[PDB]
């Protein structure tokens, strides 16, 4: 007996599904860490990361919402990207997009 | 005295801890409240004395046992974290599965 | 991508499937349902979702909610859900997916620039407790039922008084209007009751017109057929709900007589038990009747080893017939079957304002425990008996006092009074207890500290219970009579204003998950209490959950 | 139908006939009348008379009281008789017979669907206190005071400011609208006290057209011929009182040079005695004298083993000049002859806030054991002396600054100040504290617990002392000037507004049971205090009631 | 006449060439300037200087101060110079001699009847602190912010909400209106900052009409180029400033990226070390540009044995990324240089609010023992370092907030708020605190007490802090706009009103003896802060003054 | 802990009844005050070991004796309640004429 405690059902949960993914190399040309979190517009993160930016547009990382990936200094590796949803419009980040897309 | 809110919302840890301290001395296993009120108030003391925050995290874990207390009051204290005046100043102390 | 149940459990909450624990009880929960999109769950934090042009938008303060209650699992009358909650102008806006429209898929709650985060993943998010059986016998019953978990608070009394010691009445005009002044101070909502117990109409209508929203029938002023009657002629007349304390003594009748009286009209029986106060010794057979809305004060629940012994002192010829062990075992069971409604206090007047909720799952607990699941019980779990129970504190007392339209449930338009839990403290200690879209007390550490954890923590009130602020966020609720009359004006009333109405036509079909209307008997002698011939009973507790493993005393 | 005098006192209190000891001391007052018809009294409770059609009427809330207090022990300075108390309208509205005219005799005081019960028997119910000489050096002493039974504080002070530790002194019109506007947050009835000490008349005009019923005259401002010349003119213009300590360096002349610059217009002398101020070693002498209203300071009543040893650095060459055990002495017996009339704290400022009225019957006690019956005594009781004591901090005090007309006793149309007491803690801790018909504090056991008397049992505030019903219980004082000039509505004062009048016509004939004009002198040399040539003296008590059996520290 | 200087010293306080150990620090003080006439010093008492005729004049109220503070030693940005403060309608009136114009010389602080008196000798008096990062997890911080001697509070929150318990934001119109009327109740004057995170400007416009005096880019918000851009783009427009804790993980660019956002545009850098937020590991380069007003908060101040240890926990790859011992280290070092400028807590998310001022000279006096005397210092004391770190939580704080016009300083036209010290608890345990001309809050002794001193000895509140007379006392921020649109009389606040200006055009130049832009680098890999190529470091302290001598626990 | 006002309102009943029970240890004949707090704080301890509300009743009559109070003080103490968490729930025990 443990106060509150869960009965979680064994299994897996399928993430972002029915939606367009790719993968992408990234490699931090940086001297310094990054880190990208699951929500933020690929195409438009830290410079210092070299990757195709034109395949990455309109996408995220493929990850659990809320966790983020990291790349130290030097560091290369594949990604898996998944496409935005919703109205498909970019507003923030470096402001490279501002609207639809 | 010239006593601050902070220093007299510690008196209410303390007196808590003494009420923990008693019941433990009869052979009770103690219960969610009393377990955090005696841990707190052996850190905040260590600090008095002028242990290390790093001496003291470790320490915190050494002062109630699983067969000190009741059935599921180990899982209900993840940890446990109090500030006291060390030496250098207000730090502050967390001790992580103090009881096990 | 993929994420283990587990994982995925401890990241944002359990979902669909999954079980929880209330607390230290053998009740458990299942979630029923989840209104996410898996991978869209925002989550508030550095690097996390809620952010700019992320999860959150660009909308204007207008298109999007001011508080948002992130992956939190609901326990109403209405379902077990997993979903995000959008609280907007201090009342609940919706019930679903949280995020932005511009980037994920499903948003039915807008986050903007203007929304603030509560992150309700591994919580349960509960409607606020309604006590309707409150002796104002001091304020400082306010903040301690409000740290329960209980948010609004109807009854009657002028202090430490006498009258207001054995009675929920606020006497007259002059005490009516002070009582409405002083409700501005305290951080709950408030509805007052008033003296019933008189022969003449236009005594009791001045009081409904000074702003009382029901009358108490105490027999300590005389709970006489001819009082009753006129307190119901007055209520069917202004719309207020009338309260009754019947007469314990058999002086001017039997239950019957009483029953007579009220002839088949809408009334609120208080401890319809009997321990309480009410016609020795079968008051407790008013639960048959379709216009009788009965409620049970909380020290009889639920029975256990200590209760017999100390009701005699707290009582303290006529004890023996009062406190009867028989009556006392089956009131727990026709609460298990839904033939009483409500649970209420009956605070500082045999009763404890601080355990409305916490005795409520005590009584669920112990009959899961002796009686096994209920017949409207689907799935292995209890999550019936939990919409069932909840609703005694929640929906029914709402009901039954014409105050549904405000609060109540979590449900659309409703005033945002909600109530977060840590599945272990379930029911004993709350984590967040909101009034009106603001957090008005929650446990706090060290204010001193680096963080707001450290010891010691305990509950201390914050910005919601504040002036103003506190003002806006509380409701004083008042007869259609003085609010037509301009009472909150003449005082200068500084709350928000709630007006009753439906006290007259709820009846027991109503009651949410309550309605039963048993054959019940009481045998005059020995005060067996059968339904359709069978006798109904249960056994004393001798430990019982939610109790020693939390309090300090 | 007959019973027994012993179970007719135990259920209804005392009746003629009956004698009371107060508290643990020597003092027993008997009861002298008893305004009730015997069988019809009223009581409240289940099966008891208070209710519909039986002791409670069928008048509407105009034709009755908002508030009874049952058989109540009345000890005040014009009787010690049993009645029940109606309270309307915050105010008194009778002394009487209570109860319901369609079935009863003799009621006078009508009792219906709006009023409220407080059941006083066995109880004594006296005036709140009126507690002249408060330092406001700190808010917390409203509270302090209001628990030890004083409604009414007069004083001065900004707060722990130098000039406030020394003197009752609320400098200027800001500091004094400042003050005013503080007020309305206090649960006791307030008048300020201006700075007194300047010989240019509109410095002192300013400070009356601003709020302050009265000035103080503090040596530590200069306490000068002129200066008071100058704040007694200003006085006798806009009728307000002047409180005087006077130089006790003798600086600018002796007490006779004073005494000639008062030039027989009336003024109250604080601290009379000495010890807490004024010339040495002769201020007392002032009591012989028609225009002054004397008054002591607490700590030095009454005459005790310590008293002296405390007195010195409570103080600290004019210390052994300041501090007499002569006139210290001398001071008890002047109050129990009625030469002195009032008693005071001096708040923090060598007095004690919780204090006033424990001491003063501390001093009867006192005088009683040495001295034995007084002249006006009659039968085997202590009622004249009680009488005499009680009105030392309720109506003299009241006359004394032009606020008898709303407070000071228990008079019909007078404001309803009233304090209920048990009679083992008469004088120590009351049972309720009633501000303007509500109850403001009271002692109040756990909040949680079934019934308001399980431990722990600690005065905590009720509804009286809350928001806007506080403002509407309490009244906030001001000179006839401040009232014309609009003064509360310029500040926005929230709480009930009263004006003060009669100060200056006031004098020693006047005092209740203390006028008292005796021919007292002083030895220049060995400070021996004679009236009529004969030495007034005491014996230091080395053990007192109302102390160590009552106290936790 | 002659008198020694020790006698004077122990008289009147110190003058001239006397120097004072503040608290138990190695840094002494040296009274630079008295503005008094040997002679002719005011003092207040039983036969001393200020009484009619002599001290005080015959002046009406409008020709005299309401509160003088008698001897001070004042320590300000400015000076440290002994004289006499003279407080009118709440604000500073003069700083110079105090006294009656009919018979003394040189006076410019008239004293009469209307004429309150603090006694400041042996005092040290200051300017109330400041401090600009508060996260409103609870309205407790206000309480224990002013007893350590903090005035006035700026910051975000809604109370203990995820959103506040991570960043200073208070989300939107709802939210912001219900906190500005929540800020009523507290005795602090508050400035509040809402969401600036966003890309469409209109949603910051919207917040800022509603009464924000600032906005927080967090970046748990998502501190983006693009949402910096947008909130310095709005702040220009009305005159707000912006506060930024920056993009720690580096995810849309490195520093140089987020200072190119910025474009020169003036901007507050909350926690510029970079412990509490930041880009890792550099975000403290930013204190060498024209345009950054760069702040610490206090976790990191001073360096000692056990900081690294206890920051992992309050943290919890990232981790040992943000927290580094090189920049901790050089932080204290920046300090004194003058590098960084401010001071703040960071309330309950990483930082202590009743420490702000203490842990300010713990640093001060650790690096006077490490590095000895500044360049700057001139005399055997400690001065100029003195006047260097006061200024970090007093004027510079005011400065870049653009409240400056009305707080920050102990100068002739702002609001009264100062701070009373005793040499010996200097920067822990102030004598009193005084708001905006009334005295706030102050150590009290046993309320029933003969005199104030006795213990218990404790914090409580008084005048100032009560009702309408702390409303009258405390001043609630607005922005232009939001006064403008008449947000006041609309949310009906009752607080005096005061308005910020000047926050765009304040820079680093501006900040008062502390305006250096180093050429300050630090080594990607070795996290090595060097200034001119020379390393920047210090070494831990094991011990520190004003710690365990004074605090219980 | 997560203290309830309740739980620091008994927090004072517990600290008064240290008072008591160090004066009564000095041989002191306790006052009013003091007997009510220290049979209080006897009757919490012994719901907290898990007795019944019928045999604490009892058993608090023997805790103080005439001879160990202030004259008068038994007679100011007709009867002592007080509450406490029992392993099942709260529940008032009241002891009547306590000191005999
Ligand atoms: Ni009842
Ligand atoms: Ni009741
Ligand atoms: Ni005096
Ligand atoms: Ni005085
Ligand atoms: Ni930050
Ligand atoms: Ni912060």
């Amino acid at each position: 007996m443990i106060p509150g405690e869960y009965h979680v059902k064994p299994g897996q949960i399928a993430l972002n599904t029915g939606r367009a993914t790719c993968r992408v190399v990234v490699e931090n040309h940086g001297d310094r860490p990054i880190q990208v979190g699951s929500h933020y517009h690929f195409a438009e993160v830290n410079p210092a990361l070299k990757f195709d930016r034109q395949q990455a547009a309109g996408y995220r990382l493929n990850i659990p919402a809320g966790t983020a990936v990291r790349f130290e200094p030097g560091q290369k590796r594949e990604v898996e990207l998944v496409a935005f949803a919703g109205h498909r419009a970019v507003f923030g980040f470096r402001g490279e997009v501002m609207g639809p897309l | 005295m010239e006593l601050t809110p902070r220093e007299k919302d510690k008196l209410l840890l303390f007196t808590a801890a003494l009420v923990a301290e008693r019941r433990l001395a009869r052979g009770l296993k103690l219960n969610y409240p009393e377990s955090v009120a005696l841990i707190s108030a052996f850190i905040m003391e260590g600090a008095r004395d002028g242990k290390s925050v790093a001496s003291l995290m470790e320490e915190g874990r050494h002062v109630l046992t699983r067969e000190q207390v009741m059935e599921g009051v180990p899982e209900m204290i993840p940890d446990i974290q109090v500030e006291a005046t060390f030496p250098d100043g207000s730090k502050l102390v967390t001790v992580h599965n103090p009881i096990i | 991508s993929n994420i283990s149940r587990q994982a995925y459990a401890d990241m944002f909450g359990p979902t669909v499937g999954d079980k929880v624990r209330l607390a230290d009880t053998e009740l458990w929960i299942e979630v029923e349902d989840d209104l996410t999109t898996y991978g869209e769950e925002v989550k508030f934090g550095g690097g996390k979702v809620i952010r700019d042009g992320m999860g959150q938008g660009q909308m204007l303060a207008a298109d999007c909610v001011d508080l948002v209650l992130t992956n939190a699992l609901i326990v109403d009358h209405w379902g077990i859900v997993k979903a995000d909650i959008g609280v907007k102008d201090g009342r609940i806006f919706a019930i679903g997916k949280a995020g932005n429209p511009d980037i994920q898929p499903n948003v039915t709650i807008p986050i903007g620039a203007a929304t603030e985060v509560i992150a309700a993943e591994g919580k349960i998010v509960t409607a606020g407790g309604i006590d309707t059986h409150i002796h104002w016998i001091c304020p400082q019953q306010a903040e301690e039922a409000l740290v329960s978990g209980v948010t609004t608070m109807v009854g009657g009394g002028t202090g430490p008084a006498a009258g207001t010691h054995a009675t929920t009445c606020t006497p007259g005009p002059w005490y009516i209007s002070r009582m409405l002044q002083a409700a501005d101070s305290l951080p709950v909502n408030i509805g007052l009751l008033g003296k019933g117990n008189v022969s003449q109409p236009d005594a009791l209508r001045e009081q409904v017109a000074a702003g009382v929203i029901g009358l108490k029938i105490h027999e300590a002023w005389g709970a006489t057929p001819a009082a009753i009657d006129c307190a119901l002629t007055v209520a069917d007349e202004m719309d207020i709900q009338v309260a009754l304390h019947s007469d314990t003594l058999n002086e001017s009748g039997f239950v019957e007589d009483t029953l007579a009286a009220i002839g088949g009209r809408t009334i609120h029986t208080f401890h319809t038990e009997g321990a309480g106060g009410g016609h020795a010794p079968d008051i407790i057979t008013a639960c048959a009747h379709p216009n009788i809305l009965p409620s049970s004060t909380n020290p009889t629940l639920p029975y256990t080893l200590n209760t017999i012994d100390e009701h005699l002192d707290m009582l303290m010829a006529f004890a023996e017939s009062r406190i009867r062990r028989e009556t006392i075992a089956a009131e727990d069971v026709l609460h298990d079957l839904g033939a009483f409604s409500l649970t209420s206090s009956d605070s500082q007047a045999m009763g404890r304002v601080g355990e409305v909720i916490l005795r409520t799952w005590q009584v669920a607990h112990r009959m899961k425990v002796q009686r096994g699941a209920l017949a409207e019980e689907t799935g292995d779990n209890d999550n019936f008996r939990v919409k069932r129970y909840i609703a005694k504190y929640t929906i029914n007392p709402a009901l039954t006092h014409g105050i549904a339209h405000e609060v109540g449930s979590i449900e659309v338009g409703k005033l945002a009074d909600l109530v977060v839990w840590s599945p272990a403290f379930f029911g004993v200690k709350p984590a967040t207890v909101i009034k009106g879209g603001m957090i008005a007390i929650a446990p706090m550490g060290d204010i001193n500290a680096s963080i707001p954890t450290p010891q010691p923590v305990h509950y201390r009130p914050m910005f919601g219970a504040l002036g103003s602020a506190r003002h806006h966020c509380r409701l004083t609720f008042l007869s259609q009579a003085a609010a037509a009359n301009g009472v909150a004006e003449r005082l200068n009333l500084r709350s928000a204003i709630a007006v009753v109405k439906g006290c007259r036509t709820v009846q027991k079909a109503d009651m949410v998950h309550n309605s039963l209307q048993p054959n019940i008997t009481v045998d005059a002698q020995t005060y067996e209490v059968r339904v359709d011939g069978e006798l109904i009973t249960s056994e004393p507790a001798d430990v019982l959950p939610m109790a020693q493993r939390y309090f300090l005393f």
